[PDB]
């Protein structure tokens, strides 16, 4: 009687108690995925953080062949 | 009435993680956005750079 | 049970907030990234200027 | 025995087991952003190391 509209409140309840997880296991799958590619993004910038301090080595010689 | 008051406890949890995860998800895109624009500003350093270096080189060759 | 999910549902919000505050300070560090990486490029865009009319000369 | 009191318990197992992939998930995440925010530390100083390496190049050439 009361205890029908209760079982029902609690039954509703593990069907919203599920979606919230469904749609935190998408939202956490999406995140990780963009986190890899962000990463791969960050080794790229250090590449070219390496790659100008080298060639800058490079600029150095040539404006001291310049006489500069 | 106990285990509807349980259920719901349990539920208040679930959307607390729920939520955080949303807002995890959300900063990780808009963060994102900035990593592509310092990717953007390095390549673009990188070229010029690259340049800088070939021009010195260039400006040797035509002493030498 | 009922108790024993609520207390994993705990544990995982309280290792989730750990990484949260990580991404934070992450945001914070990349704001920090993209001013000096855009000082940076203006510097080597004005060497590049520099050597190019350097080059041109001889 | 019943239907409704069948799927509450069915829900509440799909829901504990979900969080077990939750709580994996937190854990690499966790992991992911403090090795990536040690490596922008070491960015940030290759970032500005790099500008005053432009700088100082740069005058020689103005």
């Amino acid at each position: 009687r009361r205890a029908d509209q209760l079982a029902d409140e609690s039954l509703e309840s593990t069907r919203r108690m599920l979606q919230l997880v469904e749609e935190s296991k998408d939202a956490g799958i999406r995140t990780l995925v963009m986190l890899d590619e962000q990463g791969e993004q960050l080794d790229r910038v250090e590449e070219g953080m390496n790659h100008i301090n080298q060639d800058m080595k490079e600029a150095e010689k040539n404006l001291k062949d310049l006489g500069k | 009435e106990t285990r509807h008051s349980e259920i719901i406890k349990l539920e208040n949890s679930i959307r607390e993680l729920h939520d955080m995860f949303m807002d995890m998800a959300m900063l990780v895109e808009s963060q994102g956005e900035m990593i592509d624009r310092i990717e953007y500003n390095v390549e673009h350093a990188v070229d010029y750079v690259e340049r800088a270096v070939s021009d010195t080189k260039k400006a040797v060759k035509y002493q030498s | 049970g009922i108790e024993g999910v609520k207390g994993a549902a705990s544990g995982v919000v309280g290792e989730l907030a750990r990484a949260r505050l990580a991404l934070d300070e992450r945001g914070q560090k990349l704001s920090d990234l993209e001013e000096r990486t855009a000082a940076m490029m203006s510097s080597a865009d004005s060497f590049s200027k520099h050597a190019h009319e350097m080059m041109l000369k001889y | 025995m019943a239907s409704r009191e069948n799927e509450m318990d069915e829900n509440l197992e799909q829901v504990s087991g979900i969080i077990g992939n939750l709580r994996h998930m937190a854990l690499d995440m966790g992991n992911e952003i403090d090795t990536q925010n040690r490596q922008i530390d070491r960015i940030m100083e290759k970032a500005d190391s790099n500008k005053t390496r432009i700088d100082e190049a740069n005058q020689r050439a103005t």
